[PDB]
């Protein structure tokens, strides 16, 4: 724990980057996380929401 | 079979051409939900779960995600996350 | 909130005429399709007549085409049914039918032809 | 008013938490800001939006 002032910066940078990448498994409220399975059999004035 | 005992006939281990089913003009409505009917011939599926029933002619708009009705709320309910096509045609000449 | 009540029934002979009513509450009748069914004793419940929600087209059952008349009154919130050329095969309890969310059935009125 | 450099910090934090509280009563385009009459008076797939 001597080098903690260097280590916590790299830890919070890597964990912020991992939290950014772990956002990529979310449809945010859609039916599925696949873009085409949201959009393309639904009518195009009603999948844009 | 009618809507209290709606038939579930699953389809597996074959090649499903949906361009034949698209270009047939006998069907009245072709309401669809998941992924495009142009590329229905282009993708591959795990299961089909094809269904078969007869409704009233005014009960066409009950077959949607989250409707209300004695068909919808008491007999035959679709999920809100339903991915499929509704294929319907008139059967006054057969029933 | 939604309730159908039926009146206008009575005892008639073979070839008599009568006119029923189906007074409705809780919903307007310019938006829903309207039907009538009848229950003969010893027979199943069978559909009689229908007018759609727009009020444009009329339909009837196979044995009652050309003889029965269905009419609607949107002002009084009442649907009527007219009898002409009555036969004793139509001895039944007549229920009026509508689908307002879920279908509601009234208690009906006994109409006998003898 | 000699102690303003401590009082403004407490006032800023209290106004931040009170502004966080007072935006719970915002519709953001809704009929009502309470979930229960949204769930009661509206059909649940079109209450989802």
């Amino acid at each position: 724990s001597a080098l903690g002032k260097l280590q916590d910066v790299v830890n919070q940078n890597a964990q912020a980057l991992n939290t950014l990448v772990k956002q990529l498994s979310s449809n945010f409220g859609a039916i599925s996380s696949v873009l085409n399975d949201i959009l393309s059999r639904l009518d195009p004035p009603e999948a844009e929401v | 079979a009618s809507v209290y005992a709606w038939n579930r006939k699953r389809i597996s281990n074959c090649v499903a051409d949906y361009s034949v089913l698209y270009n047939s003009a006998s069907f009245s409505t072709f309401k669809c939900y998941g992924v495009s009917p142009t590329k229905l011939n282009d993708l591959c599926f795990t299961n089909v779960y094809a269904d078969s029933f007869v409704i009233r002619g005014d009960e066409v708009r009950q077959i949607a995600p989250g409707q209300t009705g004695k068909i919808a709320d008491y007999n035959y309910k679709l999920p809100d996350d339903f991915t499929g096509c509704v294929i319907a045609w008139n059967s006054n000449n057969l029933d | 909130q939604v309730q159908l009540v039926e009146s206008g029934g009575g005892l008639v002979q073979a070839g008599g005429s009568l006119r029923l009513s189906c007074a409705a509450s809780g919903f307007p009748v310019k938006n829903f399709e309207m039907e009538w069914y009848r229950k003969a004793p010893g027979k199943e419940r069978e559909w009689v007549a229908a007018i759609q929600s727009g009020g444009v087209e009329t339909y009837y059952a196979d044995s009652v085409k050309g003889r029965f008349t269905i009419s609607r009154d949107n002002a009084k919130n009442t649907v009527y049914l007219q009898m002409n050329s009555l036969k004793p095969e139509d001895t039944a309890v007549y229920y009026c039918f509508v689908y307002v969310g879920r279908s509601y059935i009234g208690q009906g009125t006994q109409v006998t032809v003898s």
